[PDB]
């Protein structure tokens, strides 16, 4: 467990922590949507959860744009790290949240893409105010005023007007909040560009 | 480049006028190896360029040019090239003309009936995006859902029942416009998908 971001090194670190949150699952315990902050006592991890967290964000984030297994194995020990009671706090999936988000917006690599998705989704699945604020909230900005734009995600690379819609298909399928304030703001979407835009796939597409 | 890539089908099509036909032999200079010749051709440079690029239109044209090539040449016929085939194969799901739909969709049935490391490692990604095939879309002809169809049970069948126990649900679910669209083939298929994808599950 040595900071690296090469390929070989970081790929094995990584499949190792594997390992090691099965072991401290068997341990202690899994999340329950009322133990999402609740820690378990003692142990050496929380010693080295910095560590891990770190080494997941830069193994994910701050990192080149061709790492498919990398990037995978990223978002799948984040997804595992949250899957534990309550030992990784708001802030911590908060930033998870906008890792997966900004690296499933800039990159179209399905392997990345998807994953992320399915990180995304679990995070769902286990903190709904978390993702609903960070991530469906900020895909929800992109889009514009106007149909037929270019999602400008940063300065060079953009996604599709129906991309956006498109991730909302994916997640808020089992979510309470997410849904319910996803179809609010789709309809609010929906009148606004029929109102000061004139478009008909894109209510379509929203309706 | 974007012209020519969408224009670089021309190089690999048949002719039905310019063959070896049976009868005439002085129709011209055939060549029936210009087909496999030209994927050899085209396709390495195609992907190493694909894989160093970054934007928009390239990446796009690179992707437009390998499956225009690929749709003309026989799947099967070019084997060797499906490994380094494989990203740009499962980059051509999600684009207009049905025509590379088809053709990708044959060739990730000759790839996971041949491949199965690459089709264990991709299937987590792969689903959602024959899911999105198989839904109805301004791009996803009748036809186009019926091929998204049998990619989904061919991919089922080749990968094992631990991934394909966690792709049951949605497929059932995502497929309610398809037993119930404008054909029937689309639609008895559909009912034959749905019902392979829950006896598989509960089993």
């Amino acid at each position: 467990l040595i900071n690296t971001s090469e390929v070989a090194k970081l790929k094995l670190l990584i499949m190792n922590f594997s390992f090691f949150v099965d072991s401290y699952i068997d341990l202690f315990g899994r999340t329950s949507k009322e133990s999402l902050g609740t820690p378990v006592p003692n142990n050496k991890m929380a010693e080295y959860k910095d560590e891990i967290i770190m080494i997941l964000s830069m193994a994910l984030t701050r990192s080149s744009k061709a790492e498919v297994t990398i990037r995978t194995l990223s978002v799948i020990q984040f997804t595992k790290m949250i899957k534990m009671k309550g030992f990784l706090t708001p802030e911590e999936v908060s930033l998870i949240i906008q890792y997966f988000t900004e690296e499933i917006l800039t990159d179209n690599n399905k392997n990345i893409y998807y994953a992320c998705l399915e990180g995304l989704k679990t995070i769902s699945e286990i903190y709904e105010d978390l993702v609903f604020e960070i991530s469906l909230k900020k895909l929800l900005d992109l889009l514009p005023d106007c149909f037929e734009e270019k999602i400008r995600v940063n300065d060079e690379e953009n996604i599709h007007i129906e991309t956006i819609l498109k991730i909302i298909l994916d997640f808020t399928t089992s979510r309470h909040i997410l849904v319910k304030e996803s179809i609010t703001f789709l309809a609010t979407k929906l009148n606004r560009v029929a109102k000061i835009s004139k478009s008909r796939e894109y209510c379509f597409l929203l309706i | 480049g974007s012209l020519v890539s969408k224009l670089f089908e021309v190089f690999v099509m048949d002719i039905s006028s310019l063959k070896k036909f049976k009868g005439i032999s002085w129709n011209n200079n055939v060549k029936i190896l210009y087909k496999q010749k030209f994927f050899g051709d085209i396709f390495q440079t195609l992907v190493s360029n694909y894989k160093n690029t970054v934007d928009m239109t390239i990446k796009c044209n690179y992707l437009t040019a390998l499956s225009l090539v690929l749709k003309h040449t026989p799947s099967q016929s070019v084997g060797p090239f499906i490994n380094d085939l494989f990203p740009l194969l499962l980059q051509a799901l999600d684009m207009p003309d049905p025509e590379v739909r088809v053709s990708a969709l044959e060739t990730l049935k000759d790839t996971t009936d041949k491949h199965h490391t690459l089709i264990t490692e991709h299937v987590s990604t792969i689903v959602p995006l024959l899911l999105s095939l198989s839904l109805p879309h301004k791009y996803n002809s009748v036809s186009v859902r019926l091929i998204a169809l049998q990619l989904l049970e061919m991919i089922t069948t080749v990968v094992p029942l631990n991934y394909c126990l966690s792709y049951q649900d949605d497929v059932l679910s995502a497929l309610i416009p398809v037993l119930s669209d404008k054909k029937r083939i689309i639609r008895k298929q559909c009912v034959d998908t749905r019902q392979v994808y829950y006896e598989l599950g509960q089993i």
